[PDB]
């Protein structure tokens, strides 16, 4: 029921998940029983006990065949589309009928048959734990939620996620894209200022990386382009550390076996490599040790951030090419970008933020902890945006939310070129930015001539052009010509442009009046 | 409302129009494009409120 919902925001990723709500119109991410706000998307069974999050992640070494992980993208997919690469070190996804299933021992008896569970059943059991942790912290039973999803989630996947949540007694109010949630996490803050920006969201995750280019006008977001990558990500960063310390192990212990060839040894290396990686985001030096790595041999070593950034340079340049690809895919140039929001756990790496600063001009704001004082934790953005969206629609009826998402509401004409006025001195001033969804209205204050008097307001079209690099405006077709009589010396002339759904342009130029309409 | 430190053109001598306005051009369907918004944020809900 709309009046009695207990809503939260949920981020549901392949590697980690997070839950959030709003207190006094501010999003706050909830920690679960383990104290984790980034809760591993892992399920594991030992002696009939169900474990999730970090406790389940710890069983990846001792209990791999009864642990299920990296299953978020498997939901709602045919088996022929499943990539089992990241599941190889745990329960394998297999084909049973027209469903993807995992075979695990979730019963208590030692001579009990292992259960065969669909991926939808695994998701349901995991979502019960996530919601269960949110309900325990809130003191109330969580009933509804907004969940973020990638922009290439198929409709079949959307249904499976909603059906899985329903089986967990959780009502899904709305599914929103992961990039739009990251933008909302910033825009919905009290100190935020709404203004026209071209925004690049760099979501650097564990098993995937997604970069999205959005046009943000009038507090509303339109996705211009998106790129996906499954090669450059945090797991690839774990690998450069795994390879680095294993070669040190083999040099320190000649004749010993390679720990990457033993599945138990490799599992220990993954947990420690990720832990060393995160420490290099908080400090310039991090330790790496595994008690009894292989053949009873211990190993302990160190690495500084400088050495890490050198051996991981190939992965870092993969992140750069991803961002350049998305900007190019939108027909834009780095000079066209206003904000770069860095999202996902891997976006905590200080060097990646410094690299993006070199890609974009200094006028571009890099929203990362090490490059901006007002930045948020990159791992909390998606959960914060989902909680902010959930609090906005928690009183809506289910019918109202569905209609608000139909094509008749979301689709509307976007003005291709800019609409502005010509400035002359003895230059094009943009008023309506390019790719502005209509209806829209903007207003600028310009300087009057040296003494003023009669002044010409010439409304024209505008386009951006890059000159070798520098971004300039190019004046195109002329739209209207208006006049303001007897303007004061040193006064400012206010020029307003209004575009309707009809594409009609209404022009106003009153100094603090003349009005005109272009059908 | 954005303040810009740029001067407007002085009106040439002998220029006039009905109510000091002259319509020269207009927007075309070629000059626009149908794009899809993200159904997120209070400003979208306000837009969806007006459309319904
Ligand atoms: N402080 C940190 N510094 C560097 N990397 C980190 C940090 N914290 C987390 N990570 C990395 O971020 C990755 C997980 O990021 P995130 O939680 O956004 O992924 P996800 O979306 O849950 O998973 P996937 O990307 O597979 O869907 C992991 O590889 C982890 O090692
Ligand atoms: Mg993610």
């Amino acid at each position: 029921a709309p009046g009695e919902r207990v809503v939260i925001g949920i981020t549901f990723g392949n590697s980690n998940s997070s839950i959030a709500h709003t207190v006094d119109d501010k999003a706050e991410v909830i920690a679960n029983e383990d104290g984790d706000r980034q809760i591993p998307t892992i399920l594991s069974y030992v002696d009939g006990d169900e474990y999730y999050g970090q406790q389940a992640k710890n069983f990846l070494v001792r209990n791999p065949k009864n642990t299920v992980a990296y299953f978020r993208d498997i939901l709602g997919q045919d088996f022929k589309s499943v990539d089992p690469t990241h599941n190889h070190a745990s329960a394998h996804p297999q084909e049973a009928g027209d469903n993807v299933v995992f075979t695990i021992k979730d019963k208590a008896e030692e001579d009990a048959e292992p259960s065969t569970l669909t991926v939808s059943e695994i998701a349901t059991r995991y979502l019960r734990r996530l919601v269960g942790a949110a309900s325990e912290y809130l003191g109330k039973k969580v009933t509804s939620a907004v969940i973020t999803i990638p922009t290439n989630f198929t409709e079949k996947q959307k249904a499976a996620l909603i059906a899985a949540a329903a089986a967990a007694d959780l009502e899904v109010l709305q599914l929103i894209s992961e990039p739009a949630a990251a933008v909302l996490a910033y825009d919905a803050r009290p100190e935020a200022t709404i203004s026209d920006k071209i925004i690049v969201v760099a979501d650097l995750g564990g098993s995937r990386s997604d970069v999205t280019v959005l046009a943000s006008r009038s507090g509303m977001y339109t996705i211009l382009a998106t790129v996906h990558d499954y090669e450059y990500h945090g797991i690839a960063l774990d690998k450069v550390l795994i390879d680095h310390f294993s070669k040190e192990f083999l040099k320190k212990n000649p004749g010993a076996k390679d720990p990457r060839e033993n599945p138990r040894s490799l599992a220990k290396l993954r947990l420690e490599a990720e832990s060393t990686k995160r420490a290099l985001s908080r400090s310039t030096n991090a330790s790496f040790s595994v008690e009894s790595l292989i053949d009873g041999l211990d190993f302990a070593s160190t690495i500084n951030r400088l050495r890490y950034e050198t051996i991981a340079r190939t992965v870092f340049e993969g992140f750069n090419r991803l961002v350049e690809s998305a900007v190019k895919k939108a027909g834009l140039d780095p000079l066209d970008v206003d904000e770069v929001i860095m999202s996902g756990g891997t976006s905590n790496t200080p060097r990646i933020a410094a690299n993006f600063r070199y890609i974009f001009p200094e006028s571009t704001r890099i929203l990362a902890p090490s490059t901006d004082p007002s930045a948020l934790n990159p791992s909390e953005l998606q959960a914060r945006g989902a909680a902010l969206q959930a609090s906005l629609i928690q009183e809506f009826e289910t019918e109202d939310i569905e209609q608000s998402t139909h094509a008749a509401v979301t689709t509307m004409p976007h003005v291709t070129n800019a609409i502005g006025v010509v400035s002359v001195s003895e230059k094009f001033v943009p008023i309506i930015a390019p790719e502005t969804a209509v209806p829209a209205r903007r207003t600028v204050h310009l300087d009057a001539p040296k003494e003023g008097g009669d002044v010409l307001v010439k409304v024209v079209e505008g386009s951006t052009h890059i000159n070798v690099r520098e971004k300039v405006w190019k004046i195109g077709s002329t739209l209207a010509e208006a006049a303001v009589r007897g303007v004061k010396k040193g006064a400012k002339v206010e020029v307003t442009i209004n575009v309707n759904t009809d594409l009609t342009v209404i022009v106003t130029a009153r100094e603090v009046g003349v009005r005109g309409t272009l059908s | 409302a954005t303040v810009v430190s740029l001067p407007l053109p002085t009106l040439p001598e002998g220029w006039a129009a009905e109510k000091d306005f002259k319509a020269i051009g207009k927007l075309t369907q070629e000059g626009s494009s149908m794009r899809t918004l993200e159904p997120v944020g209070p400003h979208f809900l306000a837009h969806a409120r007006r459309v319904r």
